[PDB]
């Protein structure tokens, strides 16, 4: 609820810090609009080049757990 | 990139339809373990004969 106040929105987590003192289930059905209301700004599409590079980049370790490997 | 390596403990499995045979032995050269050499000698002085 601090990442959702640096990113400018405030009367997002002035809703939920109202519901946070009740944690009920009555109220819930506002809670479970502010989730579905998030997904209706559009989707996100990026270049092909920095969805790929960005997905395809990952840190390998050889000091992994060999013991647990040879049971998985 | 660097991928680990893992080798797995495993071992190779055959069914009864194919197991070769025993091959049969024979050998070309005779069990040597001992080989005549040459070597000087001495007297009971220690002259070299």
């Amino acid at each position: 609820l601090d990442n959702m106040r640096k990113a400018g929105l405030t009367d997002i987590p002035k809703m939920i810090q109202d519901w946070l003192v009740d944690c009920s289930i009555e109220k819930f059905p506002l809670m479970a609009k502010i989730y579905s209301w998030s997904f209706h700004v559009g989707f996100r599409k990026q270049k092909m080049l920095d969805a790929a590079l960005d997905q395809l980049k990952t840190e390998y370790t050889e000091d992994v757990d060999d013991e647990m490997y040879r049971e998985y | 990139k660097t991928i680990p390596t893992f080798e797995p403990k495993e071992s190779i499995l055959k069914k009864l339809e194919d197991i070769k045979p025993e091959q049969v032995k024979k050998q070309t050269k005779l069990f040597r373990i001992f080989e005549p050499r040459q070597l000087p000698v001495y007297r009971a002085n220690g002259e070299k004969e």
